[PDB]
């Protein structure tokens, strides 16, 4: 680690007082879980859901398939969190994502 | 994010300077004072749905048009919103009234609330006169004196009134 | 906000999505791409009724 | 606002996809769905004040006290604030039923029912019981596929407040 | 996320009223009309990997320039996004076209569409080209009379075209 | 496997809340088309043979070259293995018609698809045209809503293949 | 997580063969009797809060150490808890009626509930015998046959005692 | 792209850590290795005309089929974009070389090669055909160690498409 | 944006989204009970400052004899003014923390980044420990009572952070 | 991120055609002066903290005001912050002496730093001020004759000069 980081700053966000449901039931995010990695369907949605929120459905392409992450989700042995964070940090995410900007 | 004792100490450093024999005077009155002060924001605690109701009542018997159809406040989550961006206002002027500075009343609320509400639709003036509203309710139980000691609250009163005139100007 | 178990989403009603407003890869210009004044000098390869 | 059609859609874009066999079988359901729907509607939106009369009667019957002075509901103005609410709710009932969702009933009256009722002191056994009514009411308006549906619309809301 | 009853419904609660008779009306007609809808969209359901083919061959042939080293479609990479563009085109646009409001483009596709192609450098007008030629492609597999029973529907024609169109606009 | 009915219970039982309207009647929908589609499914249950038979020469007519020696279609016991892969496309087109979803068919054929595919060299076109024969023929077989219902089926096969 | 069609499907694959005319047949005498089974759920839907209240009641009523402090159910919270778990079986109860299977009972929970129950301490006896009295209560519920068209309703009350005794019996 | 330099640029970047003893001997195995690599690309450089050619033809020879009418092979455009594809491959291949790293071919033509090939129908085999004609002919143009790196990167490319 | 009693309590209050409950005002009551004691103890501590630093500056170069040499950090007026300003910087700061009745200025203005300044620069923690260990010995006679204690746990804080 | 290879195979496939001889032949020449390129950046790599040091010793020197309190490098923070830039700039530029092309440097480094040296108030002018110390500094090293085989270095002394150039007029 090292120093400490900057002050936040904060600014008035929706994310930040939401007490009350969102407007509509339809556009609220779909919040995949555990449970829907127990069927087999389910868990291909979920895997690609996941690419889609990292990777932004344009790279989904077989050759930036993480096959490992994915088979060691598919056991059990791979938490959502440890899923996600494979898949930051990943060559694909690195080089498509980190180098242009 | 600073009490007034964290001004006092930046301003000081800012210029390099230990603090001063009337600096240190001020802050030990302001420590003295701190039970004065805990009345006051134990006050505005307590009594915050009280206060909520009652600024919410006179703001929609003085203006309908909110909550008439076709209104800011009418669809009935817009009503829940209204009640829940006064009692996030009333706990952020309570928590600079407990720290003595208007700082985290103007970092973690107000920094960008009034280009949210323009981006909503929502009427900017009516948002401040609710929240001076809330001022005019709470300012009522900050002076009740039942169960506590008699005193001078003035400048406790002025500060109060300096805090949620700041958040109703920066909405408006 | 998500814990452990659950795949991050975004915090906003969706209406205004992200992935649409922010590419990845905003006002740069790119060794492999070529400018839009510009024009291709290389074999052309075939003349289809030019 | 949820639907039928709109959580068929909701659902196809989530998973990135065009809508398959059962989002359109879902879809032809509604379709079918409608017309008894629509005419629940209908007769609920004819009979609109006579229902807002019944339930707003029913509920000072119920609670005596209220009406009395000193109480919630005594007034001309919070009587007539009375009678406008529960046309609010009738009339999201009613838009429940031709949308054939729950998406308007859940976007205006039970987004933020309870805080909403906690703030102004109203007591939802109130709206319960007027629903109540609207229920007994619409038992003899209604019959058929549109009586399932509008009591259906209405056993949601009840839920809802309770 | 708005359909026809939803936007119907919406208009009404504005004006703060019942549904009209009239609206009523409509909208049982809509849903009248609804087994058309839903065999058209299955249509473009069916057909869009023969429509986006047919729309990428045309626009190549068209449009060389795209498809040369340094092109927008050069690599086979980039070449790829293009045609996933399409696909997303078309499909919101059947989306749309099930729901029988165009809210579905506007939102969640459409609403900051051009920003984007100009910070990628895609040239915008190329794109609407595609949007077109899917709408053109589209059309004929529209009209296919087999396996399906013969009628009239020439509103979900115009009304498909004028999706497409919107989408090719709102790009273009 | 997926169904109307798997979709509705998992997707209760995922907010962990009961059933709400529109999955009860979208399973009475469902429960509803259960009539066509088993009719459907015996229809296509009596003829397998026939179209199995049909399906390998209407392979052979539209792609000639892969009969000739060297190729995957040459030799008996690989005409034996397509006729086959095309029972088994059909069995499970009779299984998403019992099922009134695609769940046997995705979880069956379309799970895992293309790299089984091209690890065998199969190439998709054979069962793609070979599916298209079988939809010519329930253009003669079925008739009605079934008649439909069929064909969607294989369209959806067609979708996964291309 | 199975359906009664998923079941037949699943042993026909195993089989190796396609669906038997007697399995159609079957599966055909299930669906026609489909309103039945839906009535049934949506009325045990409907009605779920007053059975739970009910159940509450008795099981406060018939076991007496409970509701003392020192018992498995003194503490609020853990009311809110004990509520929650008849809430969710008498849901499960109701996913397995509407499924036909008692597969969507057995693995989901059952598995874990086992050694979550041993862990706990909670005894499991008290347990399946809340589930049968809960089960009493909703049957009561389900004789009611009013505001709805009247007709024979053995065979579902048969499935549903089943199911109910097969969670106690795992539970026990 | 990604080379030997830039992989280990890229790796000291990601743990923000100056390039170490490690990655320079990387470098200096990569530095060593560029004169063979340097060779090889000017010698499939030079004979460019005669391997696309040569590709071409063999393409053409162990699929005749596709050349016949309403095929893929018909039509002077076709071959044309056949003999355009090949000098894609073999300039990607003679980049890599020089590169001496995948990069190249990993990044304008491995990445999206499944999409475009199934979106526009393209057999992969043709191309791996192409690519085994160029493998023979540059153990005749090559001698040694560039003969090796040549083949190491045209092995890539035919791993990639098959 | 220092970490202090209040501004503890209102940060803990609203990360949780709530109002201050009893206990938050009731530190709050606790920190304002503290600051007279505080006040009482930087008066006493700025007000001998010069003394103070003058006698640690020595008593480090006393307990370090070899930095005095020719060729080491020591040599030279410069570094003497340095050192004076170094140890006048942390009494400063000390005095900072007694007023605010924390460790924010020392946590933020010295503590974070000390080790990465002193690798840096080649300085040696143990010569400001021993200055503020000289300090630390001339305000156990300047102070009395409760003030000596409240400026023990801030120069200890400091000792601690060096070591 | 690009090397000198890789820059060359981009401009060539921009034009569309092969390497000519010439490129190869320049490619050839870096790859056979790689190795003395290695001992530089090796050389910057191992000498880091000694670069470091003297130029912010340099830097305090020439530039008081930094260190006073209410300067931009006062506090133990602040000063962690200088040397830890210094620290990163150092290293994008042995990584762009490695590559051979200022893009990565440029790029991961440079591009936005100016704004965010602005937004912090930080004077750009003593940035550039200390990357030139550590160009001083570091060219002290990279000429070290001992310990390596001698030869003429001058081209990579100018590159990395180039380097250390860019970086400042950068900053400022
Ligand atoms: C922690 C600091 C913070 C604050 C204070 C804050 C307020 C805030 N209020 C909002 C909406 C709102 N705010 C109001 C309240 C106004 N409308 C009527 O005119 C009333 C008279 C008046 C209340 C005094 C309403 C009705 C909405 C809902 C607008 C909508 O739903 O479209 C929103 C947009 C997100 C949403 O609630 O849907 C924010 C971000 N957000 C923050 O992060
Ligand atoms: C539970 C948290 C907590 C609170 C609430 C608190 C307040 C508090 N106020 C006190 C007296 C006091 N309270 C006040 C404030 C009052 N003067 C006017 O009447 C105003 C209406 C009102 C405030 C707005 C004053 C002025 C004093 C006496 C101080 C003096 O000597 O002037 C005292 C000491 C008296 C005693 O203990 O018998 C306390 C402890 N301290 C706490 O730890
Ligand atoms: C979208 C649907 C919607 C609902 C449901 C709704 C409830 C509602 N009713 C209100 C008025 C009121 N509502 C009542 C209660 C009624 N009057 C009594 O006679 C009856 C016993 C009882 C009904 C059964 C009263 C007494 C008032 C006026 C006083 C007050 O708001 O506290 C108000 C406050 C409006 C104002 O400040 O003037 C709300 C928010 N608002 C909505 O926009
Ligand atoms: C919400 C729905 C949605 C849309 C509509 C959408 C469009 C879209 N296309 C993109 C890339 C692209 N889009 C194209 C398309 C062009 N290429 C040729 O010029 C054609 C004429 C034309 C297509 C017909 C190309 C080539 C790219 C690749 C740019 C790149 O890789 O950087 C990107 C950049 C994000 C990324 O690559 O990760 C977006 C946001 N994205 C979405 O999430
Ligand atoms: C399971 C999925 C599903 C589908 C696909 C579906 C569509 C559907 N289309 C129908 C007829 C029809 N379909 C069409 C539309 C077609 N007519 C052609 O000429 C046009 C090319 C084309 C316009 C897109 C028309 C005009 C009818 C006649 C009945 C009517 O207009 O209402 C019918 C009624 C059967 C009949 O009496 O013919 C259905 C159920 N419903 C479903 O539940
Ligand atoms: C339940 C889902 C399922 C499917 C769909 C399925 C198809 C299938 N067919 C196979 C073999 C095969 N299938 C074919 C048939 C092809 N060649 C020609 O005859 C025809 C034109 C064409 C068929 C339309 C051939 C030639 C092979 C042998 C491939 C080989 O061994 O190289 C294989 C590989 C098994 C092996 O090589 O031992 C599979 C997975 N298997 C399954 O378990
Ligand atoms: C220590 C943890 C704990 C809490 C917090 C608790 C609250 C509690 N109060 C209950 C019943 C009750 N609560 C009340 C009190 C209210 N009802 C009337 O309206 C009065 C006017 C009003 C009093 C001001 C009454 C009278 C009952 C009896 C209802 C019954 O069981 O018949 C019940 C139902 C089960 C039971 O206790 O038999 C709970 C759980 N119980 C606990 O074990
Ligand atoms: C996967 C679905 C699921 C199941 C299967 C489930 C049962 C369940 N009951 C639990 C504890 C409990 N279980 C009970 C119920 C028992 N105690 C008495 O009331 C009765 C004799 C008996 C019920 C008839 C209670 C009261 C607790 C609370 C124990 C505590 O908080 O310490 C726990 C521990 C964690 C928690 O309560 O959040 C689980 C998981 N909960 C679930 O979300
Ligand atoms: C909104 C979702 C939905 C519901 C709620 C629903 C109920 C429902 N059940 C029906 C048929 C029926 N439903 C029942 C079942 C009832 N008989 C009694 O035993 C019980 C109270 C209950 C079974 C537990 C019966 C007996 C029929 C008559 C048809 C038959 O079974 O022959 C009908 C057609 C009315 C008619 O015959 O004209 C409806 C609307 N349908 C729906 O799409
Ligand atoms: C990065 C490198 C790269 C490659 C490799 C590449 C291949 C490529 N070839 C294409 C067309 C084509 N390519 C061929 C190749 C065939 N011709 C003969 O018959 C042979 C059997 C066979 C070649 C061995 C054919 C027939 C087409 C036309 C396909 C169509 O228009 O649908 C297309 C469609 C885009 C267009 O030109 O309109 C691509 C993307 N594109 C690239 O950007
Ligand atoms: C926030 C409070 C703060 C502290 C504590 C601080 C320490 C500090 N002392 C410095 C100089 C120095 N300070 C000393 C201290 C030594 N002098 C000798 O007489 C003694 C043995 C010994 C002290 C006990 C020395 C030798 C240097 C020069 C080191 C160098 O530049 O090489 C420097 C580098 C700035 C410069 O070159 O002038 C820092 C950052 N800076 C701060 O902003
Ligand atoms: C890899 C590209 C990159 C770099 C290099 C970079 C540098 C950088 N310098 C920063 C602050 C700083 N930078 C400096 C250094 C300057 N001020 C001093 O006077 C010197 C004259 C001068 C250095 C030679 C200082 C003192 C700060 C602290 C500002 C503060 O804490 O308020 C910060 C933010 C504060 C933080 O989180 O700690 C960044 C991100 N950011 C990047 O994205
Ligand atoms: C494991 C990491 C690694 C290191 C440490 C390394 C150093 C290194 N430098 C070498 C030659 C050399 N090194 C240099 C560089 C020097 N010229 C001037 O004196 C400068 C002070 C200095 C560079 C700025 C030169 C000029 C040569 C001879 C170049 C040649 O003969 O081709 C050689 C080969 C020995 C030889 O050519 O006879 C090595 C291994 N190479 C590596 O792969």
């Amino acid at each position: 680690m090292g120093l400490p980081l900057l002050d936040t700053k904060y600014s008035s966000k929706p994310h930040r007082v939401a007490s009350i449901p969102a407007v509509n039931a339809e556009d609220k995010p779909w919040v995949l879980d555990r449970y829907d990695l127990r069927d087999e369907q389910g868990l291909q949605s979920f895997i690609f859901a996941a690419y889609r929120q990292i990777f932004s459905e344009h790279l989904i392409l077989e050759s930036n398939r993480q096959t490992e992450l994915e088979s060691q989700l598919r056991n059990g042995k791979l938490l959502v969190k440890d899923f996600v964070r494979g898949l930051g940090k990943s060559e694909v995410f690195r080089r498509l994502v980190l180098e242009p900007n | 994010m600073n009490d007034v004792f964290t001004r006092a100490i930046a301003q000081a450093d800012l210029k390099g300077s230990f603090l001063l024999e009337s600096d240190l005077d001020k802050l030990a009155s302001f420590a003295k004072e701190g039970v004065k002060r805990l009345d006051a924001v134990a006050a505005l605690t307590n009594n915050a749905p009280a206060i909520i109701s009652d600024a919410a009542h006179k703001l929609f018997a003085e203006q309908q048009e909110l909550i008439q159809p076709g209104g800011n406040a009418y669809p009935h989550r817009r009503m829940a919103a209204c009640l829940r961006d006064m009692e996030i206002i009333l706990r952020y002027v309570s928590y600079a009234l407990l720290a003595g500075d208007a700082s985290v009343l103007d970092d973690r609320c107000l920094n960008g609330l009034r280009e949210t509400y323009n981006a909503l639709g929502t009427p900017t003036q009516s948002v401040a006169r609710a929240v001076q509203l809330m001022k005019d309710a709470a300012m009522v139980h900050l002076k009740s004196t039942a169960n506590v000691t008699v005193g001078d609250c003035s400048s406790l009163y002025s500060e109060a009134a300096t805090y949620f005139d700041k958040a109703a100007a920066s909405i408006a | 906000a998500f814990g452990e178990d659950t795949l991050p989403y975004q915090r906003r009603p969706l209406s205004q999505p992200f992935n649409l407003t922010t590419p990845r890869l905003a006002d740069i210009f790119q060794d492999d791409q070529r400018s839009p004044w510009e024009r291709y000098a290389g074999p052309k390869f075939f003349v289809g009724w030019k | 606002s949820r639907t039928v059609i709109t959580e068929v859609i909701a659902t196809a874009d989530s998973q990135g996809r065009f809508l398959n066999s059962t989002e359109l079988q879902a879809a032809f359901g509604r379709f079918e769905r409608a017309v008894p729907a629509i005419e629940a509607a209908r007769a609920l939106t004819k009979n609109q004040d006579a229902l807002v009369k019944g339930a707003v009667q029913a509920v000072f019957k119920k609670f005596p006290y209220v009406t009395q002075p000193g109480e919630k509901g005594y007034g001309d103005s919070n009587q007539a604030k009375c009678a406008r609410d529960i046309g609010y709710y009738l009339r999201f009932i009613t838009y429940s039923l031709v949308a054939s969702g729950t998406g308007p009933l859940d976007d205006y009256v039970i987004a933020g029912l309870r805080e909403v009722n906690r703030a102004f002191n109203l007591n939802p056994l109130w709206y319960i019981e007027a629903l109540n009514y609207i229920k007994g009411e619409t038992g003899k308006l209604l019959s058929g596929q549109s009586k399932t549906e509008a009591l259906l619309y209405i056993d949601h809301a009840i839920n809802a407040l309770s």
